């Protein structure tokens, strides 16, 4: 397993190393399922390529293993693209960051040239509202409270009365954290959403999140549409194989990476960090 | 076979988040034990990996079956909450109040999180919900202080149990690692025999990094117990296999709600059913 291009990769060379890459994966916190889809997905790409003149035969197959992985987490960095007037959604498991990311994107968003609302949707966790309404003031951004047992149709009117009189251009609703199989809950997102019509729907992923980070895009996914995901607390030292668990399930674009508890810590996303931070480069 | 059944038990674990080194330790020992009727053997097992505590796990072994459970009690009259950014320490301890109010103890809180925005007003509204007194103070108060202030705020006034909340904070940051050792100094300078009780909080959804929340913590403050939130989601917190058996720190309690009475005591065998499905 230690010679230079004196033959092309066997199935007996992608059966030593790819054992070890599955482990990698998994001690990354990348799901199960897909982790088997895609050592088995390099497995076929690698199956008889050349071992050149130099290159080790494992070392070709790392190489496959990272240039499959930077693909599958998005290839470059994406930003949402922003028109006229944009309304976004941040949802997600309880405690993942959706509160300070809004913050975080309107801090981001302002420095753009925008004119963001900060939109206190959660109603059920105490001080909840008191939270964002905070960090909006540390942001220099308005924030508009919802109010208990308020309806969707008159979060709407309120929101598109502020937004005209404050000529917000880039809304951003908060909502509160639930179970992807809380019932209740997924039916009063979904039922916000065609109330409100968001442009984005980002779902706010921890970056230390588990096997189950999979079922819980899964289900965010189908029952609101998930548009694109922001991965947090990567000031940490989690892997951060749910990243690739949620993308590999959705398809969206990871736009943001949070970086920091501060407003400040936001910025894009980069396929190629994650990919070397979950096979352990950092 | 035993062969398939081996090979759906390491899936069946691996999902659950207890991690390949322990899943392999457990399906080897399994293996080797010769029963025929694995998964029954491996709940066994794993019902000993989930606690440190020995003897009521030994008297299982001897053909014995003494039980009674009895509610947690804490060691002392304080218990420090740490844990990293959103796992669910505020609530927890507003549920720890509402959990011993009810077996008659006076319940006091010392809103420790002076960083985080609304941090302490948060655990104001809870204690204002469950009639608990909250030691708070406006944002970035000298956490220490304050802990000092509410242990001697306990002490004059005879309260038996006081929570001590804590900012969130990644285990990464030596900085703020540092600040959780200050704040245990300080509940020390007013109580030199506490605290008593230092509990970790975990998120059931968390992966293998809650075994190196774990190591740091217990480093940094020296844990006496571990509470898992988030099981009334899909999530098993097999985590705390790798955990329990590495670090040998109890669980006391699971979180199962955002309700002042969703807290249950921890119960190995329900936990383990659950986690095996
Ligand atoms: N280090 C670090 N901390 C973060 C990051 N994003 C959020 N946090 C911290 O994580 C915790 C997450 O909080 P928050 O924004 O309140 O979470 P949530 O998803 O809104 C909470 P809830 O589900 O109850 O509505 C907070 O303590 C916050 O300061 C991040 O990128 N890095
Ligand atoms: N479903 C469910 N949600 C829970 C449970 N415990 C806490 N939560 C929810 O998780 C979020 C956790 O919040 P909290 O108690 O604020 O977390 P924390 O660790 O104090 C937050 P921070 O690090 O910023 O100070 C809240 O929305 C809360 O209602 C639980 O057992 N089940
Ligand atoms: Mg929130
Ligand atoms: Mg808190």
């Amino acid at each position: 397993g230690r010679l230079r291009g004196r033959g092309r990769i066997t199935e007996e060379d992608l059966k030593a190393t790819l054992r070890e890459i599955r482990r990698a994966l998994m001690d990354a916190d990348v799901n199960l399922e897909v982790t088997r889809d895609f050592v088995e997905r390099v497995r076929e790409e690698a199956l008889g390529k050349q071992v050149l003149e130099s290159l080790t035969p494992a070392e070709v197959i790392l190489a496959t293993v990272y240039e499959a992985l930077k693909e599958a987490l998005g290839g470059e960095a994406r930003l949402p693209v922003l028109k006229d007037r944009n309304l976004w959604f941040l949802v997600g498991l309880q405690g993942s960051g959706k509160t300070t990311t809004a913050a975080k994107l309107a801090l981001y968003y302002k420095g753009k040239g925008r004119r963001p609302l900060l939109v206190a949707a959660d109603t059920q966790r105490p001080a909840a509202r008191e939270q964002l309404r905070l960090l909006g003031e540390k942001v220099g951004v308005p924030v508009l409270e919802v109010m208990d047992g308020e309806s969707p149709e008159s979060i709407r009117r309120r929101v598109e009365e502020k937004a005209r009189l404050e000529a917000r251009d880039l809304i951003l609703v908060d909502t509160a954290g639930r179970l992807q199989i809380d019932e209740p809950l997924m039916g009063e997102l979904a039922r916000l959403k065609e109330v409100l019509g968001p442009d984005e729907v980002l779902l706010v992923l921890d970056a230390m999140t588990g096997q189950e980070a999979l079922s819980v895009a899964r289900a965010f996914d189908e029952k609101v549409g998930v548009t694109g995901l922001v991965l947090t607390k990567l000031d940490g030292d989690a892997r951060g194989g749910a990243a690739l668990s949620a993308r590999h399930v959705t398809g969206k674009p990871i736009y943001f990476a949070g970086v920091s508890e501060k407003p400040e810590g936001l910025e894009p996303f980069y396929p190629e960090r994650l990919a070397g931070r979950i096979l352990g480069m950092g | 076979n035993l062969e398939e059944v081996l090979e759906e038990l390491e899936m069946a674990l691996l999902a659950a988040d207890v991690g390949l080194s322990a899943t392999e330790e457990i399906l080897q020992e399994v293996r080797a034990s010769g029963r025929k009727d694995l998964k029954e053997a491996v709940k066994e097992k794993l019902v000993g990996m989930l606690e440190p505590d020995e003897r009521r796990a030994t008297l299982r072994k001897l053909g014995f079956n003494p039980q009674k459970p009895k509610p947690v009690e804490p060691k002392g009259r304080v218990v420090l909450v740490v844990g990293v950014n959103g796992v669910g320490k505020t609530t927890t301890i507003a549920k720890l109040g509402r959990y011993y109010q009810n077996l008659g103890k006076k319940v006091m809180f010392c809103a420790g999180d002076t960083f985080r925005a609304a941090g302490g007003t948060q655990l104001s509204e809870w204690g204002k919900r469950l009639s608990i007194p909250v030691i708070q103070g406006p944002e970035g108060t000298d956490s220490a202080a304050l802990a000092y202030d509410a242990v001697q705020a306990m002490k004059a006034r005879g309260y038996d149990l006081l929570f001590v909340d804590t900012a969130g904070r990644l285990h990464t940051k030596h900085n703020l690692m540092e600040e959780l050792k200050k704040v245990k100094r300080a509940i020390a300078k007013a109580d030199p025999e506490e605290p008593k009780e230092v509990w970790l909080v975990l998120d059931a959804v968390t992966g293998q990094n809650g075994l190196e929340q774990a190591k740091k913590f217990h480093e940094a403050v020296g844990l006496t117990g571990v509470i898992v939130t988030k099981l009334d989601g899909t999530a098993k917190g097999g985590v705390l296999i790798p955990i329990v058996r590495t670090l040998k720190v109890p669980i006391k309690f699971v979180g199962v709600g955002e309700g002042p009475d969703d807290l249950q005591p921890f119960d190995p065998e329900a936990f383990v059913e659950a986690l095996l499905e």
